[PDB]
């Protein structure tokens, strides 16, 4: 007879307030694709328009979800991720999709295929406001491999809601997105009702069509390094030892390598009292720029903090350190660690070591298109596609904006 | 199917 | 037929990961007492031991809660607070108690009286682990003014749970805490299983008897010599509210609120008039006479302090500029972050920051004992028991067994030495 | 009821 704690729709906004850098939210979605339970080898991040709404999409070729798993994804605190074959999940908290999605936009939808079933999940602030829901309710529709519904009572109600309040008015509209996952397995996340300032999106898509950017009005709370304002630059350094390929705006992201990025590389070790094991550090002088230097702190192969100054905050420059600390704990937005005693010690050690180091030491990739078999029109393709079907038609186009034979061909780049 | 290639930018 | 989104117990820890500075969590509990729906005049923050567990307690003489409201309190996202008579609530998110309590400790209990009923609510990670709940369930027990149980099916179950896994193993143990709320109306929050490092709590209670402090290994992350507020709860509580409406008592000694007029010199006033607003924002600029070296901008939101000692303008630029210069501004137009220790980093925040620095620069170029403890004597045993500051009035006859303080509730317990 | 006072010592 004991009551369950309840979730109010308003909390959805509240849970997003930790992200003050939007890329933190983006990073979270990427992480979920990266994690070994999904095991995606590609993630495509795109900007498109659907039903007159600017949309951000995250599409991956990973394992997908059962319906129940979908529910957990749309629920708070459920995570069951284990290391596989030395692939360690970043995911811990069980909050990352909600916090990220909602930070990016009011409304989000998840289409997933696990190769036995496909499901569609709705997490909308807008929907909840309209129906004046007192609880967070997440519609789910599920289908067999044959496009036949299952779990009908849930599905019927869910579909009715989704069709009515969703971007996608028709069943036909929904399955198109399911179709945009080319493989048997995978997931597509669509987010709309993006944060707008000055009646325009927080993001700037105009300046570089191959990037998602933060407008000039840019630096973090903290001359800004690129990763601060370019998603592409950020994605490059996001993973220390990349296991997945990220495509932004259809152009794949070229990962940096320490070699060819740094000179006078030297190794160092951290042997805290509190730790069983040693932790390596790599110190380098920064080739590309100068102004960008500091420590790169990675946790579980993912980047938490970058360009953090240590030791000498002038004096000591162009110096970079790379360390991975799996013993620290990330904060709510995974952009910092908990400010513990151990964290403090690590920072201290890093500075001393860096100081020692200092004293001691002194063409984008080609686009690809396919021709439609029933227009003869050429339609643009994103990188990272291993296989095309024998014949390709505008109808099966993943890009929402050229799914019609009657859609004029895009000019190639001037 | 048929696939062109192109320069970017 | 659509499914409800679900809360997993593990989330309770997750929600607490915003707070990296323990005080931010404490602050949330204070705000909730401060807020006009509660309207507490006084809040008592204490360290005590119960059932062999160190505990932090937060007790107020505010309006209290109905059973349902208590449920919402133990629920995520429900807030319905409105300004009254110019008293503007801090809370809008609906997450602060959960985020705070859980940051401070694994388990928490809430006792409340609204003067028609009293109810008790349990929010424990430990309880949830032990019964392996897949969902977050919050047991609640509710009573009538006559100490009779009501809403029985829930209470009956709720109660059984509280006794078994709670600190308080008996109906009697529970009612004692309810008693510790002296007024007809009010609330008591008890938090236990506090965070421990080095097999000791993250907090240091022994260095100062009258304070809750963070031990030295202490500066905040942002900071580089540390002002008091960073390591002392009392120091922090002084500056917490711009125009205080409530009295905070820590460890039984009340907290005296700092005043600008008595704290700053060469006070000057400036105005912020940005294009995005229809109203002026006042600013106060002062020189810090007192510790030379805590200076910067204090930014207040809804009369509440969000960040302090933010360095702006020339102060940023070099070692030597702006030192001793303090600014006070309230920004109601900004939005606080998850832990309410910062604002959302938006074009508006950036602009405001820029203006403060320019304005601060202009200013800079332009210019150039503790209160007594009180004791009460037990009528039955004649022992003297220490009393916290802030009590408006006492009953005619007082006995060790009606003591709010948990540690001295029976006459059989030795009288405590005076200082 | 009866009440003393004392000095708190820093
Ligand atoms: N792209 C995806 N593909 C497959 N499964 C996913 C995907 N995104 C989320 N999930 C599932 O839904 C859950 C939600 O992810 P998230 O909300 O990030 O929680 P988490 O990754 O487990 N922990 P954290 O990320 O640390 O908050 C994950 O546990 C996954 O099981
Ligand atoms: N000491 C208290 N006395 C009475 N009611 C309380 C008390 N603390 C919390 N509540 C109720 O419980 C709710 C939860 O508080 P909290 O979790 O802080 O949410 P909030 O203050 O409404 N919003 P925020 O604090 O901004 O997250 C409040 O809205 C109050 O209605
Ligand atoms: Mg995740
Ligand atoms: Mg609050
Ligand atoms: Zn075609
Ligand atoms: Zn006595």
């Amino acid at each position: 007879g004991i009551r369950l704690s309840a979730l109010c729709p308003k909390f959805l906004h509240t849970n997003s307030t930790s992200h003050t850098w939007p890329f933190s939210a983006v990073a979270e979605l990427i992480d979920n694709a990266y994690d070994p339970d999904v095991n995606a080898k590609q993630i495509w991040i795109d900007k498109t328009v659907i039903s007159d709404h600017i949309c951000l999409t995250f599409t991956d070729n990973g394992n997908g979800m059962t319906a129940d798993k979908l529910h957990k994804m749309l629920s708070f605190g459920f995570s069951d991720k284990v290391t596989m074959n030395g692939h360690v999940p970043v995911g811990l908290y069980g909050n990352g999709f909600k916090s990220g999605s909602m930070r990016l936009g009011k409304d989000a939808m998840v289409f997933t295929k696990n190769g036995e079933t496909m499901s569609v999940g709705f997490l909308s602030q807008t929907y909840l406001e309209v129906i004046k829901a007192e609880h967070v309710v997440v519609p789910i529709v599920t289908f067999n491999k044959h496009r036949q519904m299952i779990n009908l009572t849930e599905s019927k109600a869910s579909l009715a809601a989704i069709l009515e309040h969703s971007l996608f008015s028709t069943e036909q509209k929904l399955l198109a997105e399911l179709n945009a996952i080319m493989g048997k397995k995978g997931t597509r996340i669509i987010i709309w009702n993006l944060r707008s300032y000055k009646n325009a999106t927080e993001f700037d898509f105009e300046k570089d069509k191959y990037d998602i950017r933060i407008p000039e009005d840019y630096k973090k709370q903290e001359i800004a390094p690129e990763s601060d304002y370019s998603l592409r630059a950020y994605c490059s350094i996001l993973y220390l030892k990349p296991r997945m390929q990220i495509i932004i705006r259809g152009q794949k992201v070229k990962t940096q390598l320490v070699s060819k990025s740094l000179a006078y590389i030297e190794r160092d070790v951290y042997r805290p009292k509190f730790l069983t094991r040693t932790v390596r550090i790599t110190f380098g002088f920064n080739c590309r720029n100068k102004d960008h230097y500091g420590i790169m702190m990675y946790h579980k192969n993912r980047l938490i903090k970058a360009y953090e100054k240590v030791g000498c905050q002038n004096m000591g420059v162009g110096v970079v350190g790379i360390i991975e600390c799996n013993f620290l704990k990330p904060t709510h937005n995974k952009q910092d660690f908990d400010y513990t005693n151990e964290y403090r010690l690590t920072i201290l050690a890093l500075g001393e070591k860096l100081n020692d180091y200092w004293n001691e030491m002194k063409k984008r990739p080609d686009q690809t298109w396919v021709q439609c078999d029933a227009c003869l029109k050429w339609r643009k393709l994103p990188d990272g596609i291993d296989q095309l079907p024998e014949k390709w038609y505008c109808s099966n186009n993943p890009d929402p904006q050229f799914r019609n034979c009657e859609v004029p061909e895009e000019p190639e780049d001037e | 199917a048929r696939t062109k290639q192109t320069a970017r930018k």
